[PDB]
């Protein structure tokens, strides 16, 4: 049951920066992985294309996924406004881990974060569901546009996104 | 501190 | 114990709408009451003066207290980022009840809401700590600027605030 | 908050039977009442109009609301595939009580039942949210088309529905 | 028995 | 629905 | 709903003693009352007819219903080997109360007992589901053939049984 | 004691 | 069920003091009541006849029942070493209450105490099972041989005991 | 999602 | 004991496809294994002979066992309407695992699924009780008639079934 | 089933 | 402690079959081991000598110990009616394991079983306390007189028993 | 204190 | 059982202010009442004579009892460094209630407070054990020497203390 | 706030 | 049995 | 910290037997080890000098430490009448282990036992806090004067004791 | 991010003793580590510069961080009064370990201790967040000025402090 | 004993 691969073509304001591809661990967390996959293709009619990364903290993570309010207060899943934490099999083992952002237990929507470091203090509270397959260097480039409080300086946008595998 | 929440971001 | 009475001078865009006074139930919830009282006098260097109600839903409530972000993602208490839910002795018994807004258990900051109806579905989740003493008609006037989604039409602002007794 | 009233125009094999109006206890269970209200107006693009009561057991209840599979295995809420049990303040006190059908805790979608008897064995397991305002005689007429196993003898449909207050 | 479920209807 | 939260407002 | 009434024609060593009728509280415990009802009609191909009361302790209760082993170690329900404790709404308030015997939580089958006293120490551990309607004098007659240890002196049999209401 | 069980009758 | 009455004929250093009778609440705690009853008759070949009250604190209670070690470290029940705390239905409501002494949860044996005061701080930790019916004046007399530390001044003995009712 | 239930099949 | 082997002879509409044999892990889950074994022989008067696989999702699993409603809402165990989850010793370790389908805790009847992938997200929620011994290639062939939604494209039936070992 | 109980022996 | 060894001299109907000896794990479960030891010596004035194995299921186990009712409903321990589950340190690792039969938690009396197979599904519910030292082929011989329902075909008797080392 | 125990009597 | 009464002769900077007597609720909390009584008489070698009230907050309470560090960090009971929260039968119902100060659950030593108002937010976290019998006017007089932060303007001392009844 | 503790006095 | 208690010594 | 060593000079019926020294695991259980240390030096007044081992069971342990009642019902700690179980880091791994006797959780006073065997059934209920450093042969000699019931044959006394390091 | 290193320049009575630098494990406990780091730089306007070590117990630890009351009753975090125990991932493994002092669960402020020994009894009760990178000899020197009760004899001050990396 | 608290230092 092949795990899917999705990609994001990142843009800084308007400038094309590059492509990041992700393997989604549908063999561990199928529902969380399906949500992200369908939001990447935009197949349910809504999704990530055009949304921006609203909070980048260098040496920690890049947070995106709020395509409804663009500031961290929104987003939604393909299952409804929120869905349960599927399970906590996977841990935030290092850079490139992709995990769900949430506002306490069972509040998963569309927001996610790509870790640029190992964040084990988050284990057991955020569901890990993917990993950067190629393009880590593009995430390391994105880091440069954040700050300690998380505010960006340029608009980091998902110019295009879809499925590959 | 270093959290990733959706809405009330804390320290 | 003698219960504090604080006031808000409300301004709708420009013209002063009126004054609302509140009795704070320090005899039931002293830590939550002292937090609102101190934030209304401004004695700790920050407080409610100048803030606006950012979400008003007619027939439900007026929510305000976000003096840092003004949109619902901030505020802070005189005790720090957040403080514990003190107790749930009081219930949301009717209009004019003053209660703490939060983002889940033990996340009280400065945001509060004035109920314009009995909201008993919120009992046990939000700490009730006050009641409108005189001025309900001004809260009813405020009502008339909201919408089903909370959007206001005018900047409803706490022009002045302090302690009467 | 004012408790909404919705109506259902019931048809037996296409012939009109009558109208049943319901008061929804939004003062107690607002999320569960807005789901049923929005599904009776069909404002969100889908709803109860045209669906049937798939299971009627005389002297117990009439079950309906499965507008996707029409047999008890479908339905969906306006909040997504399923939503949590809001609270269990109200009880199944007698005929005309409107309550949610579910498949175990927190699996509310759109199916409901109208009790034609007091069903206190269901208290604490099913969320009560409304009551027949007018049209109890129409619900008793519907009863006549059921059986001990629930099979209807004629297709009982919600010909039209919407909100009155 | 007398339940109101959605899917596995029991006795 | 009708909640009073700080950050992720839900239905 | 209407609560059914069943009867048992009791015989002592063959010689007929009389009839006891029981109202079964289907409005409180429908699954427990239906099990007893159907084992009294015999409509599933097995039931109480011809089985005997194996334990009678005067001033306490008459226990019967073991139709497969006839000695306290058997019986079965119409739902399988055992079924769940439905609820403990009712209490063992006095003589004539009918309650389920068991071998610990959720082990209900077919054994039951008729109390000849208030047995409140059993509340919350045994499901009450019925009461003697007419025939108490036959139960008082039955008492006389038991002993402090429960052994009967004569074969107390349910000669016939079925439904009335 | 005074119990009503099915199998291990206790005191 | 009918509640048994047992008596104790008290002797102070050999001289007959008087008879105390007790009602045992078999209707509330039958296993605890039966244990005390059979130990009073001596029918199992051991019991209270001849033993002494080893600890009497005036204004509190008289403790006895240790027929094996006579100092509080022994005694045994008719069911074995120890038995379970039956239930805590009854409260230590005033003088005359008979309750079980124990060495923590579920360590009941044969030791008991007769309250000469209301002892509500012991509610929920000691099983109440009886009450002085006649002879509370003999119990008040026994008190006078106690002390703040419980040691007696004369050997207070149950000269004879048995069942009455 | 990928569940194996009997009656209410969810995502 | 020795672990029994059962076989299923699969038919696609009319055409025989092949036989699949299963080892049933009676050394781990004896009650769950005996249920499947007895339903495969049909020795209690009902069982799997002639039923169909009502839901096949390629790369996940083939679900069958509903011999009473034939659509996912029925089935029954030899022990009654449902039985307890026996234990969760075994895991869903890869293709050919046989596990029980259910509708939440302790609702095992007769429905089962044969995994065609490692499904570890189901561990702890579904009781594993068997493994395909010979015939995995037939299960592979069955896969081809499914779809993302489980709908089969042909009537996949258990033409014969019984015990070998 | 295969249990070892004292009194109500189950499947 | 030093682990005692007990023996049983087994007779089939009337004829001597052989002797089984058991190491009792008093280093792990001293109260359970001592109860078996004393019931084998018969030192408390009651015990196993003369009792029969009442339920033998081939490839599973041989159950005995009911020296009072001889059918599974009786037995007593040297500590009283029943006693607590001492601990679950040991597991049902294979043939020859000696474990306590019970009727749910903390109902240990005198009934035990000798496993003729590994029975790990019983782990955590039955206290393992001993193992066959000499004589496993005698238990294997005993097996052959059992049935799938446990009914023996010959009366298997503990003709003599006591302690060895 | 004022307790009624069997063996370790406390204050 | 006759509740003890103890007194404190208070002196402000040396000047005798007056005597406060307290009834100790030994009929509800005997171990907690005895600790205060014995510290009051000083019969174990240490106690309250000469200690001061280190923290007085007007309209809330006066706190004292720290006879070792005299500042809130010491004190000790007659039972050891700390003792258990006996029970929470009594509530902080109004002025003159005497309750135990503590540093979280089961840390009772010698520090106590006399409430000058109803302090019900403390209910269930501090053990209430006594009440002012005479001298409430002395406590109001004491109040006057405290501040919002608890510091006192004069040394308030227990010049003498003992038992009366 | 208004507590009566022994050692870390809080608000 | 073999316990080490202070006051009520059990089996 | 460095772990203290204490010694006991044992005497049998007055005549000197020998000395046992102990290492106290202050690195694991500082409060429990300090209690034993201070009681060995007699520095707080009271202590073990002159006390006897009141219960010795060959092959199990020697129990001592009750310097007030000398029979198992007394003793006290340097912290008060009883103290909490500090932790259960250490296990009763074999001979020479020194562990706390108690009367249930958190009732540690002064009584202890020296294990002459591995006693793992006591793990998790009794705090292990030390081990015999020199003198095991003296503990073996002491074993000789016990019984299966604990009774000693000669008075085994701690003639002198104190600390060494 | 990278783990920060802070330094303390220690002064005994004003005389420079030496510098201790610490690595703070922001990769395990980021919120606890940022607090200590910001209090060392003093960037939030308050902090450790000038404070003292108020309790030093040789062979255990040196405690400090109370910059408000200087005795053990004060201190505060950059997050407010107190903050939560972040997690208990790290253990007290030896000398050099830096850990939070507290007054029960979730009462972390600014007080810390530097271990001069392994303190495994504190594991799971105190959050470990750093280790001495260089300067252990200076900590061993500070040890000299303490006593078994914690009182020092010289004022040990943090004369300067800040961040290195 | 050997604790590190803030306020009520115990043994």
């Amino acid at each position: 049951m092949v795990n899917p691969t999705v990609f994001f073509d990142i843009a800084v304001d308007g400038e094309p920066l590059g492509r990041v591809s992700f393997e989604l661990f549908a063999d561990k967390v199928p529902k969380t992985a399906e949500n992200f996959r369908a939001l990447s293709t935009g197949e349910k009619g809504f999704g990530y294309k055009g949304s921006c990364f609203h909070r980048i903290i260098p040496g920690f993570m890049c947070q995106g996924g709020d395509f409804t309010r663009h500031n961290g207060t929104g987003g939604k899943s393909i299952y409804g406004e929120k869905f349960e934490d599927e399970n906590f099999i996977l841990k935030h083992t290092g850079p490139g881990i992709l995990s769900m952002a949430n506002a306490g237990p069972n509040t998963n929507g569309s927001q996610f974060f790509i870790c640029t470091a190992k964040t084990e203090w988050l284990d057991g509270k955020h569901v890990v569901f993917g990993k950067v397959k190629e393009g880590m260097n593009i995430v390391e480039a994105m880091e440069r546009f954040g700050s300690r409080n998380g505010k960006t300086s340029k608009k980091i946008t998902i110019a295009d996104c879809g499925q590959l595998e | 501190x270093l959290l990733v929440t959706a809405g009330l971001v804390l320290a």
